[PDB]
């Protein structure tokens, strides 16, 4: 746990360090090693959100409690690449590591209705 | 309540020449108390006392677009919301010259009304989004998101000059979070929206196949309020109207619209689509 | 013939950008549109296959 | 003044930072030049016979545009920024020259959207080296294989020509068509031999052997002299590029 | 607007060329030979007492004033031999050599290496590779076993 | 032979070159030749608002343009 | 008059917005819209300079009177893109589109003269 | 001493309940000469006066790294150099999160050991080139 | 004093300019006409290196307590080029024109000394 936490914070670090950069060169002025942790650091800042019971109002979403075994199983494996392959918004505002390759899924799902309507779209007109 | 910083440097006027110590920028200090008490009688009222209500929208002036001054500090740590009208928008064209990033609303969902809801939580992801592309100058002109096509369309609907109705507002926003009102242009989204509310395109182009829904009768808002958008006897009509207008402009207004060529034509229809951008 | 710039006027082109988006923050933005697009046409391609 | 500090603190700290930012892109930009440099000691020779077979007299633009039906261009741009005018005088000549039958393929990222929204039909696409390795021969042959694809009468390779650290002028390749260029040998190498412009040299034995060689021979020969005249522009471009770069970038600190 | 603010310079004009006379007098002792790769020379203006080429029709030789002529390189060696007796050989890809009546060759290449920078043992491999490429039945493959191995067989006999 | 296969004199003379970047030793020369061999550039084309590639002329060597 | 002045303020706003890269790195960085408006600006910024007949001892030129409806139709030819292939400088100091075409013509006259001049003064060196 | 800025604001809160005359940062102006009146007492005593010694390591929080405060400027003013630790550097995994040329030690040589002054002399002539070398590359 | 004193000024002017071209051209890149200030310069900023005799027993070097007049005659040699065989690092950590030219023939006495070592120590061997 101590060594997820001060390895994100580390991260997060040269993360902004990075920003720093990217607003002035761009992001090919970057080794892949960089880009690498680039992903990994702005995956963990999208995925550390989270929606709340009590803003059920404002988000219109269920809230969702987080263990510490599965908010430590999926640091870590965000932390070391594990799970790399998953796409950036599959990790926005969700919970446990169980709901990310669900929302994955689902936006492949909705990835490929709008292209194959598209497709439709094409052969129609 | 217009200017409250005019009624604060009026408490303090009064408060230094009865010889009150001053305070942060020369206030006595207990101006928060002051604004709390002016505000704290805002509420909504129990069904005990009647179900009765008073609203309040408090005006504070800015100076340099800051949010750092005692007042202000003072009044936003009070009052529930904010409307932050930012000068760098209305000098840069958009009116009302809202900033989103700095005006939010705390009771959300719970005030505004069923068919509200449903439009609103797509807005807030549609905006969401857009606030993350929208830097983009426009290089994938026909690559542009359909968040990047609705987004700036539904900027069109937003510059306005006088209020619109509800009804007049919900069956404007449908067309862009459905993405009927994407292959028009940008430039005619609120003729269209004329159009829309005005000139009823298949009313008179006879193309009327649907039963009742028509924006004519304006008796509609009730029951779109009530019942929502998302229902079986409004939705089909809904998409029957709106599809049908999209192809009645795209196909007798867009081209005779693109079309034009002349100077004196170019200007009479800018002209014609900043009225039409004041008056709807 | 010289420019299609975008501007408010009919006339001229659509402009689809928005003051209140920071330019900063948009190389990362086109960055990460760009690898989510690869990822979401892989995960289809594995998906499919 | 709270948010007022805060603000210029902000600024400053910004402004510190994207200074040694700008400083790196100079070290960078001296690491690349250096290497380059090596070339002004070695420049200036590998067209020194080439000019004798593919120079003529400056032809005027209004005859050209009549004895010709569809002329070409091709201006050398950069993948990097941080340059200075060079780009946007590069459109600013092509401009100035502009005509109905031309068209453009050019090289780098940054002709991609100028191109195409100042000249709309004229430009067709471009050419992407990125530079990690230097230029080759079969590079050029590959822009050549690309220049084929068009039938071009003549074809005006711009580039920017490194007269010191401190002068990045224009310059440009007239390059003649192979049923042109054929033909003007012929009809040159039949009469005597004249300069007929001051600066050029004579060519007569020249372009008597050139009629002696088979067609083959001749094919290639042209192919590999305009490969060459190709590769030395965009050498001289490379150059120029990290030479104005410095300049765009002190100026900036 | 402004009448063409800008004039830019015929970029050939840089160079400084041959002058290529009919020869109103004797023949010099020794030729200047320029040598160039892709953009940088390897030799430039060099007295030498003579070259030998390779070509397609075969392999020739060059003295002073020899007869104004150009053709095609075909891709072997070079054999350079100056004034002092010494000699120098050079692998090439190709090219055209231009012989001045003057006396000034102007040799222009792809590539130029010497022979001491190419080893027997790493072209040994290439040989067989260039064979079974060759034998290959594929028209995109045939090609390049044969191209490798007219470049190989000139190199597999000057090292032996 | 090469010739009428579609290939060209320049792709021949650098196909040529590769196979001495190969052969030769290793060394400086060898270090500045694999620049002068080594294939990494691109092509590409401006669509309505899209960048595409122009593969109508690849870069590799044993194939053909058509 | 209303949307003209409207116009004229948005293509200044953003003329300012701006002025953050111009004053950093320069007008070759911008993208070919970004520096038309600048272009536009500028001439815009400049024909709002203009002459007093008080400040005739400083500026040493007559004060003009622009009457509103010719007053317009300048902005608005200045706005449409009417009139780009004036320089930036013939709008410095002036009143009036006719007054801008005399001191634009003025400024080619002077400027063929000075090249006839170096000329002349270059056969005779 | 942790610390010496909340010693302060009690001086402060003592001063102005006892209407003694404020001054920047609504301090007096014998704050100053109340730290000199504490730091000053720490010495390295003579062979005279029993060689004995008191060293002092007084802790002052600052505020968004600020150093033009009254305070910081205060005791950089009186100590015999400083420490100055970073928070961009210690989430960056450096701990302790030093910023070696902000902080300084008059006291270069003197206290260090014979075998210390080579190492330390080695470390000062490879970190003086490694931020000039380390600053100008880039970041991959 | 007053001319002398703004020549150097000027001087070391155009040498930092000088060296900030080096730094990105390099010395070679320089005419024959910079180079004689590059290094007259050079030779200027040496000969400030000045002894204590303050430190005179730390370091064991003499001090030198050199006049205004003499100074200013050193200067102008220096300037006027009058003094320009003399080595660069003869005027390190010395004080008087007067002076260096001792540490000047020592230096070259040394160095022929050391030369007539090593011929010998192959001669003998």
């Amino acid at each position: 746990h101590y060594n997820v936490a001060m390895d994100i914070v580390e991260m997060l670090t040269k993360y902004k360090e990075l920003q720093d950069i990217i607003a002035v060169l761009g992001i090919d002025e970057l080794s892949e090693e960089d880009k690498l942790i680039v992903d990994r650091a702005r995956k963990v800042a999208k995925f550390m959100s989270q929606p709340f019971a009590v803003a059920e109002v404002f988000t219109g979403m269920k809230g969702y409690y987080v263990q510490l075994e599965d908010c430590v199983s999926d640091f870590g494996s965000l932390l070391m690449g594990q799970c790399d392959n998953i796409p950036e918004m599959a990790f926005y505002m969700v919970g446990g590591l169980d709901s990310v390759k669900e929302k994955a899924a689902k936006m492949a799902a909705e990835a490929a209705a709008m292209r194959e309507r598209a497709r439709k779209a094409a052969e129609a007109k | 309540y217009d200017d409250l910083s005019k009624q604060a440097v009026s408490y303090r006027q009064i408060s230094l020449l009865l010889r009150r110590p001053p305070g942060r920028e020369a206030y006595p200090g207990d101006v928060f108390y002051l604004h709390s008490r002016l505000l704290e009688r805002s509420a909504m009222m129990s069904p005990q006392k009647g179900s009765g209500s008073l609203t309040s929208l408090p005006i504070v002036e800015t100076l340099s677009n800051d949010v750092t001054a005692y007042i202000v500090t003072n009044v936003i740590s009070i009052t529930d919301g904010q409307i932050y009208l930012d000068a760098k928008l209305f000098t840069g064209g958009q009116r009302p010259a809202v900033n989103i990033g700095l005006s939010v609303s705390r009771v959300g969902s719970s005030a505004q009304n069923k068919a509200m809801k449903k439009v609103g939580g797509a807005l807030k992801m549609l905006m969401g989004e857009y606030r993350k592309m929208a830097g983009e100058q426009t290089s994938g002109s026909q690559n542009v998101s359909p968040v990047m096509i609705r987004g700036a369309r539904c900027l069109q609907l937003f510059n306005q000059k006088g209020p619109s109705y509800f009804m007049d507002a919900i069956v404007a926003l449908y067309a862009v979070t459905n993405g009927y009102m994407d292959d028009v242009k940008l430039q005619y989204s609120k003729f269209y929206e004329f159009l829309l509310l005005n000139k009823d395109l298949p009313v008179l182009y006879g193309q009327v196949n649907n039963k009742y829904f028509y924006m004519y009768n304006k008796n509609l808002n009730y029951f779109i309020r009530y019942f929502g958008l998302n229902h079986e006897i409004l939705e089909p009509e809904l998409k029957k109207y709106i599809e049908i207008h999209t192809n009645l402009f795209l196909d007798n207004y867009q081209s005779r619209m693109n079309e034009l060529k002349s100077d004196e034509d170019l200007v009479q229809l800018k002209n014609l689509l900043y009225a039409c951008k004041r008056t709807v | 013939n010289k420019v299609k710039v975008p501007g408010r006027k009919p006339q001229d082109e659509e402009d689809l950008t928005w003051a209140e988006a920071d330019r900063k923050l948009t190389p990362e933005e086109r960055y990460a549109r760009d690898k989510q697009m690869a990822l979401l046409d892989k995960m289809t391609s594995q998906v499919e296959e | 003044g709270g948010g007022t500090i805060r603000f210029w603190r902000e600024k400053l700290e910004g402004y510190k930072k994207y200074h040694q930012i700008v400083k790196t892109i100079k070290m960078v930009t001296l690491a690349k030049y250096r290497q380059t440099v090596v070339r002004t000691r070695v420049r200036d020779q590998t067209l020194r016979y080439t000019r004798k077979a593919l120079d003529a007299k400056t032809q005027d633009d209004q005859e050209v545009i009549e004895k010709s039906e569809c002329l070409l261009y091709v201006p050398i741009t950069t993948n990097r920024g941080s340059c200075g005018a060079l780009n946007t005088n590069m459109v600013r000549y092509l401009q100035e020259v502009e005509n109905p039958k031309m068209t453009i393929i050019s090289v780098g990222k940054k002709a991609l959207d100028a191109m195409t929204k100042v000249f709309q039909d004229t430009y067709r696409r471009t050419i992407l080296n990125d530079m990690k390795q230097a230029m080759s021969f079969q590079f050029a042959a590959y822009v050549l294989e690309h220049m084929n694809t068009v039938p071009w009468d003549r074809a005006q390779i711009v580039y920017n020509r490194y007269h010191g650290a401190a002068s990045q002028k224009l310059a440009i390749f007239n390059l003649p068509k192979f049923e042109d260029w054929k033909q003007k040998l012929e009809e040159d190498s039949a009469g005597d031999g004249k300069i007929e412009e001051d600066g050029l040299l004579q060519s007569l034995p020249m372009k008597t052997a050139l009629g002696e060689l088979e067609e083959t021979a001749v094919e290639d020969f042209y192919n590999f002299h305009s490969c060459l005249a190709v590769l030395n522009a965009v050498s001289e471009n490379e150059l120029s590029e990290y030479a104005a770069r410095i300049v765009a970038v002190e100026n900036q600190l | 607007q402004d009448p063409r603010k800008f004039f830019p310079d015929n970029g050939f004009r840089f160079f400084d060329g041959p002058e290529d006379s009919f020869g109103d007098g004797n023949i010099p002792a020794q030729i200047i030979l320029t040598l160039t790769r892709q953009d940088e020379f390897i030799l430039k203006q060099e007295p030498v007492a003579a070259i030998t080429i390779r070509t397609n029709e075969g392999e020739m030789g060059v003295l002073a004033g020899h007869e104004y002529t150009v053709q095609q390189l075909a891709p072997g060696i070079l054999e350079v031999e100056y004034e002092g007796g010494k000699k120098d050989q050079y692998v090439i890809s190709g090219g055209f050599a231009h012989v001045n009546d003057t006396g000034v060759v102007d040799i222009n290449t792809v590539e130029a290496v010497p022979l001491e920078e190419i080893d027997h043992e790493k072209l040994a491999k290439a040989l067989e590779e260039a064979r079974a490429k060759s034998q290959s039945p594929d028209e995109a493959v045939r090609i390049q076993g044969e191209i490798a191995l007219e470049i190989f067989e000139p190199l597999e006999a000057a090292l032996h | 032979s090469w010739r009428d296969a579609g290939i060209s004199y320049l792709r021949y003379l650098s196909i040529v070159t590769r196979c001495i970047h190969e052969v030769q030793k290793e060394g400086p020369l060898l270090t500045k030749n694999v620049r002068f061999s080594t294939i990494g550039w691109k092509s590409l084309y401006l669509d309505h608002g899209a960048t595409k590639e122009y593969t109508a002329i690849p870069a590799e060597l044993e194939k053909i343009p058509e």
